[PDB]
């Protein structure tokens, strides 16, 4: 269906700045809004948005009010200005998707049938990204249902345009890592790696001692792939792959030694240069 | 690289420096019995007819160079010693004359023991010179000093073969090579400032 | 039944655990394998069979707790791994 | 059938195969589901179940073709035994790691040297890949293992683990948000 | 680029007044350039400072642009290729060494005033071969620390 979604920066700073703007108006816990962009084969990219206003009651799951025709006639303001744009989704700011959320989509999925749900976190304490990107599908199972209607995970980035690039490039004065190279090719990777791996795990945990007690509604296939991903885990301890380990590491450290011996002998050039410029200019003072 | 730099064999005049031409062709077959192998022996100096008309009046050179490739190795020692002989009292070959005398007999082995695996010594006796206990002693000096792969077993009185990657050999090399190269930096470093 | 490792196993002990005469073991494993319920390789010569995927099965509250177990002390090497690289590289970007 | 196995012949049976009209005449319908599946039995139960029927019905004219001309019978009869013991060879290549030769001559039906001759021409013909012993009677695929592919393996396994273990997460989430959101 | 600008009246220079009554420095910080000053610029219009209004939170949320996800931190970059990159380089290291002693050589036989011009035609051997040594270390550091962290924190 489609395959990757890619997400200009200034719908970020919009969506930041309509989260403060209605906390102005009212006590309300969440927002929602249109977002436009455009096609390349199986790929999306997102590029601007405005706000509809939108109401809802902690009453119940069932009462919450979207309003039509404001989106209506926006959306024919912003075509007078630009024709390339087309609306292509909606998004909202909650931590996570709620219960609502699947009937909200039928009612715009008029506007455009591919719609897709972006979800923009506003208050970041994590080190993943702000994004998620959901589509819509029905799906079958043995019994209960012909087809249930689910939300699946579509992968979502940032992207940047040629000028937008410039602008934002303008604003980040304040922090920047001291030398891209090996040191950033390993603070800004490896430790970032293994520190969402240990959260994704204690996720896993989380969710598992509530189904060992708690409300523990058993669901078959979460064990089904756990038992593929338990089942997948190497033995490291076999020979035949250690003597593979022993005769690649083995191979790789000659080209750091001879690529090393390069650099000291040249250094040693550069150090004669510099005393010989040296002691033949000293005597001109006498 | 005198092997490389003596294939000039139709664009040598009669020389000042070397009188006989034939001279030129005995020393340029000398060097080319060391650097090369089989495939190119075999390939050039035995199919350029300007050198085989040649050794045609040179006899003994001739059966020098047919004896190791034929594989008779009981007529191969006494031209050896011949040529060894000739060379000590020759210029610009004596002070190492010695040396090439011990590649050629090693490579004589080598030729040999790769066609079989489990060959006993006793055949070489008959085969190579009599005298057991000089082609034990000979064998035992040459693999102790690294060349010559192979190993012996005194109480069946058998010789097997072992295959060696060419790996370790290309390792040896290197290291010593980095070790004296680094010495003489190092030198370098502390002989200037002072 | 068997371990994630160890889980090679010979011609005979089938034949004891399906009451099959040796002789049909082969086409039995083969037939597995077609339809795809079980994944691995053979050895005729050994007389023995390699096995190494099988399909998953549904699992009750006593068995998950091994899960939960093997789940705790693999994070606890994770953990580990972060705070020592953490520290023994902390100069080259603090 | 008769056309040596290629990717041409393994698709247009597919293509050809499933057609409505065809189910009036099971027998072909079954053999060419036998040749389209795995290991099959060697050859004793097909030309017993197939070797009669070629005379019946209204349409066994090309069957008459398979069998009337001496000449041509007699090939098109060495073909079909050329093929299926290629496809049993083909098959057990792919399932078998290292077999004795008296194992696979049994299941092939005919002598040891008959077996070694036909596969040798195979062989160097680089279609299948084995490396018979003459000495011990122990004849094996399993090609020689390179260090660049053990852990090359490896890492696809790690990538596959990874994308599995980050595509739980998401399951798992949409799961607590249907039961524990209110 | 970017600039503000309003008018200013003729009548306050028919009095002979200026405009913008100046109590402080601030103001002056600055000085416009050449070409908008053939344009009117102060003889028609004057310019006004100009700053940004900032908050945290909007910059902690911005910086995330090119963050990448976890997993790619963890990848051992096809086994295959990576020898093949090497000992690609390793030749051209091969030719340049070659080269490199014969600009040695000439290090002080002409006028060191000309030596600029040396360069200026032809590359040359040593500022050029350094970089092949940081790109082989920098890349054959990373690849055998990865499969360290790889073979201790699964299984």
């Amino acid at each position: 269906a489609v395959q990757k979604v890619v997400v200009h920066p200034l719908v970020l700073l919009s969506v930041v700045d309509h989260f403060n703007r209605i906390g102005k108006v009212g006590n309300q816990k969440r927002v929602v809004g249109v977002l436009l962009g455009s096609w390349q084969k199986k790929v999306l990219d997102v590029s601007n948005s405005f706000a509809v206003p939108f109401d809802e009651d902690d009453k119940d799951d069932s009462v919450w009010f979207l309003d039509h025709d404001y989106l209506e006639n926006m959306y024919g303001m912003f075509k007078k200005v630009n024709a390339r744009e087309r609306i292509v989704g909606w998004y909202h700011t909650g931590p996570k998707l709620h219960k609502n959320d699947i009937a909200i989509n039928e009612l715009m999925k008029r506007y455009c049938p591919n719609s897709v749900l972006v979800i923009i976190d506003v208050k970041p304490k994590d080190l993943g990204l702000p994004t998620e990107a959901y589509i819509s599908v029905e799906e079958v199972h043995d019994d209960g249902t012909p087809t249930s209607k689910t939300f699946e995970h579509v992968t979502s980035e940032i992207g940047a345009e040629e000028a937008e690039e410039v602008g934002v490039e303008h604003l980040l004065r304040d922090i920047k890592d001291t030398t891209v190279g090996t040191l950033s090719q390993r603070i800004t990777n490896q430790v970032h790696g293994l520190k969402g791996l240990n959260s994704k795990l204690l996720d896993i945990r989380s969710y598992l001692e509530k189904v060992a007690t708690g409300k523990l509604p058993i669901n078959h296939q979460i064990i089904y792939q756990l038992q593929d991903v338990f089942n997948l885990l190497p033995d490291v301890s076999l020979q035949e792959f250690v003597k593979a380990f022993y005769l690649k590491t083995n191979d790789q450290m000659v080209v750091v030694y001879l690529a090393s011996l390069i650099r000291s002998v040249v250094a040693l050039h550069n150090l004669i240069n510099n005393k010989i410029a040296n002691r033949d200019a000293e005597k001109k003072e006498g | 690289q005198a092997a490389e730099l003596f294939l000039d064999t139709v664009s040598t005049f009669t020389s000042y420096e070397l009188m006989d031409y034939k001279t030129f062709v005995t020393y340029t077959v000398y060097v080319s019995m060391i650097a090369l192998e089989r495939p190119d022996l075999r390939e050039k100096v035995i199919k350029g007819a300007e050198i085989l008309e040649v050794l045609h009046s040179l006899p003994a050179v001739r059966q020098y160079l047919f004896s190791l490739y034929e594989c008779r190795y009981s007529v191969f020692f006494q031209s050896l010693a011949v040529v060894e002989q000739e060379m000590k009292k020759d210029w610009l070959f004596a002070p190492h004359y010695r040396y090439y005398v011990r590649e050629m007999r090693i490579h004589a082995y080598s030729q040999l023991l790769e066609s079989y695996r489990s060959l006993t010594l006793g055949y070489m006796a008959e085969a190579f010179g009599v005298g057991v206990e000089f082609i034990d002693q000979e064998l035992s000096r040459f693999i102790a000093a690294g060349r010559l792969h192979c190993k012996i077993d005194k109480v069946n009185e058998i010789v097997e073969t072992n295959r060696p990657d060419s790996k370790n050999w290309q390792y040896q090399e290197t290291i010593k090579k980095g070790d004296l190269l680094l010495n003489r930096v190092q030198k370098l470093s502390r002989v200037i400032n002072m | 039944t068997r371990p994630a490792n160890h889980r090679q196993l010979t011609f005979e002990e089938i034949a004891k655990s399906a009451k099959i005469t040796v002789n049909e073991v082969e086409l039995l494993v083969m037939k597995a394998l077609s339809v795809g319920l079980v994944k691995g390789s053979i050895d005729e010569v050994d007389k023995r069979v390699h096995m190494t995927w099988v399909q998953p099965r549904v699992l009750d509250l006593q068995q998950i707790k091994g899960m939960k177990d093997r789940l705790e002390f693999w994070c606890t090497d994770v953990k580990s791994m972060e705070m020592l690289v953490e520290h023994q590289a902390h100069d080259i970007l603090t | 059938i008769l056309a040596p196995f290629d990717n041409e012949q393994s698709d247009l049976v597919h293509r050809i195969s499933g057609d409505k009209k065809l189910e009036e005449i099971p027998k072909y319908k079954d053999l060419l589901k036998l040749f389209t599946t795995m290991e099959l039995m060697r050859w004793s139960t097909l030309v017993e179940d197939y070797g009669m029927e070629l005379r019946k019905g209204s349409l066994e004219s090309p069957a008459t073709d398979v069998f009337g001309s001496t000449e041509e019978g007699e090939k098109r009869w060495k073909d079909l035994k050329n093929r299926v013991v290629e496809h049993n060879i083909r098959i057990m290549a792919k399932y078998y790691t290292r077999i004795t030769m008296k194992r696979m001559a049994q299941l092939l039906d005919l002598s040891v040297d008959e077996s070694e001759a036909f596969l040798s021409n195979l062989v160097v013909n680089k279609t299948i890949f084995a490396k018979v012993d003459r000495l011990a009677g122990i004849i094996n695929f399993q090609r020689p293992k390179d260090p660049n592919n053990l852990l090359n393996d490896w890492s696809q396994k790690l990538n596959s683990l990874m994308s599995l273990v980050n595509k739980t997460t998401h399951l798992i989430a949409k799961e607590e948000m249907i039961h524990n959101l209110q | 680029v970017i600039d503000a600008f309003r008018l200013i009246n003729a009548n306050m220079m028919v009095l002979g007044h200026e405009p913008r009554q100046t109590t402080s420095n601030l103001g002056h910080l600055n000085k416009p350039s050449i070409q908008a000053l053939i344009h009117g610029l102060n003889r028609h219009y004057y310019s006004i400072t100009i700053n940004y209004r900032k908050n945290e939170l909007e910059q902690k949320m911005l910086l995330n642009l090119h963050k990448k996800s976890w997993m790619e931190g963890l990848t051992l970059q096809d086994y295959s290729e990576h020898c093949k990159h090497n000992e690609s380089v390793v030749k051209e290291m091969l030719e340049l060494a070659k080269n490199y002693n014969k600009a040695v050589e000439e290090e002080d036989k002409m006028t060191p005033e000309q030596l600029a011009i040396k360069n200026v035609g032809k590359q040359d051997p040593k500022r050029h071969l350094e970089e092949h040594v940081d790109v082989l270390m920098t890349s054959n550091i990373v690849q055998c620390l990865a499969a360290m962290l790889d073979t201790v924190v699964f299984k």
